[PDB]
Formats: C-alpha cells, structure tokens, sequence
C-alpha cells in the first residue's frame, strides 16, 4: 500500500497508486419487516474485490483469488 | 495503416542501464490476432525526421519508489 | 507519506493504534536495545516529529503535534 | 531571493543596431512545513492520520511524491 509506478507517453508521466478501500455491507429489507418466505437484497461494496475495470466479478467460493466471502 | 489494425511494440524500461541499451519503438512485431507479422526495427534515430514531436515513446518505471518491491509486472 | 495530488504540496499518512509495544531501553547502539516485556499503549501521549531541512529562511528546524491514547 | 533570485539572459541586437541583453528574474523562497494529527485523542485500534504540509516537498508537477519508512 501506498508504493507507485510511474507510466510515461507524450512527455507526460502517470503515477499507478496502489491502495486499499473501506468496504460497506448492508442487507436492505424491502418493506417494514422481514418475514418467511421473501427475498431480501444484500449489496456490498469493496473496490478491493473490482480486480477488472472490463469485466463483471462474482465472489465465487471455489476460486482462491477471491479474498473474502460474506457468510451467515 | 488506414484499412488495418496497427501494431506497435515498445522497449520502456527506464532503468535497464546497459550502455548498449536504449528505450525504443518498433512497428507490426505482432499483428492484431498475436502472430508474429514480421520482425522488429529500430526507430529511435529516425523519429525526429517522421515528424514525432515528444509523442512517439513509451517509457515505464516498475518500482518508482525503490522499495525493492516491483508495484507492475 | 503520499502527496494527496501531483502538485498539491500536502502528504497524508495513516495507520491503526496497536494495544501492546515494546519499549527501546537505550537509543544511543545501532541497532536499538529494547525491553524484556511489552507494555500496554493505554495512558501513553503518541508524538509525531517532522525535520525541515528548509524552513522559510532556508535553515534546518524540527516541528511535531502531540495527542493522548485513552482507555474507558 | 533578492540578488540571488534566478534569471534568465537574452543576448539581443536592438532596432538601433547595439547589442543589449534583456533579462528577467523570479525568486524561489522555502516554506515553513507544519505537522498535524487529525484528533487529539485517539482510543485503541483507530484510525490515526498524518498530515504534513510542506510545499517544498513536491520535486515533481507530474508524478505523486512518496516518501517510505526505513527497516535496516
């Protein structure tokens, strides 16, 4: 954390910072009260997980490159 | 190339201090499918008469802090 | 230490308060000699002290801030 | 500053047809840094932030400046 690169074209160079990024999770009930039988969403965000600006991740148990996985 | 993909390929390492060495670019030494098309030459000497002005090179600096860890690969 | 922009002058630091540490009983041999037994960091003041090699008239001069470590 | 301020010299062959240079100057002063803790009392396991405000620390208008702690 906190180390550079330093990327360069047109005389103009570029830093590549490396950083960490605060996650936030959240379980978002849709009316008043969660009762049996309802699907509920859970959203959590953690830039840390983002590994590919063109791509679409899941949080796949079976894949060891996925850090951390929610778990109830 | 006005009716193909353009390939370009460059050396960028800033620190490589071999007196031989020397940052450059060179063109189509891949083609837009990862083939070979063709061999790599120089161009370093010949940008100023191609009318590059600072605009034609690409250099990289893996570790700029020195912290003997490399940030890229 | 990283600058918060590529020319804004301003470095920003940070990191986490540690419950134990080791005291370093003499700082005058290379390296430091410490203590036998960790200590808790509850009741300790926590310094930090910057050196400016140039101050306003170019000359050499140390700066710091203070702060308390509590417990409840 | 001053005398010693910078300045750059342009030899010039005037309309009357003499020579006569024509030069300007800028001085490059040294800033006071200061040192700051964001709270001014912190608990165990937080979050502790440093700031130093130093504009003589930039050496670079393009690229991030970072600065790493020593282990040697």
């Amino acid at each position: 954390r906190g180390t550079s690169a330093s990327l360069d074209y047109n005389e103009t160079p570029q830093t590549i910072l490396v950083g960490f990024s605060f996650a936030s999770i959240d379980i978002q009930p849709v009316t008043d009260e969660w009762t049996s039988g309802q699907e509920i969403p859970v959203v959590i965000v953690d830039a840390d997980q983002n590994k590919n600006s063109r791509a679409d991740e899941d949080l796949d148990l079976n894949n060891p490159d996925v850090t951390l996985i929610p778990a109830l | 190339d006005p009716t193909d993909e353009d390939s370009w390929t460059f050396a960028t390492n800033t620190k490589n201090t071999t007196s031989s060495f020397n940052v450059d670019t060179f063109y189509q030494v891949f083609d837009e499918n990862g083939a070979s098309g063709g061999s790599a030459l120089t161009l370093r000497t010949t940008l100023s008469s191609l009318m590059c002005e600072d605009n034609c090179v690409l250099t990289l600096d893996v570790d700029a802090q020195s912290s003997g860890t490399p940030v890229v690969t | 230490l990283v600058e918060t922009g590529a020319a804004t002058g301003v470095f920003v630091g940070d990191f986490q308060i540690p419950s134990f540490w080791c005291r370093v009983s003499d700082t005058t041999t290379t390296p430091y000699t410490y203590a036998g037994d960790e200590e808790t960091t509850t009741g300790l003041d926590i310094e930090v002290n910057y050196v400016d090699f140039r101050d306003a008239s170019g000359e050499i001069v140390e700066v710091g801030d203070s702060a308390g470590v509590r417990a409840n | 500053t001053d005398e010693d301020a910078p300045r750059v010299n342009y030899n010039d062959l005037g309309a009357d047809g003499v020579t006569t240079p024509v030069s300007d100057q800028e001085e490059a002063p040294s800033h006071s840094g200061v040192v700051s803790l964001n709270a001014d009392s912190y608990k165990i396991a937080d979050t502790v932030v440093i700031t130093v405000e130093d504009l003589d620390l930039n050496v670079d208008s393009d690229l991030i400046d970072i600065f790493t702690v020593v282990s040697d």
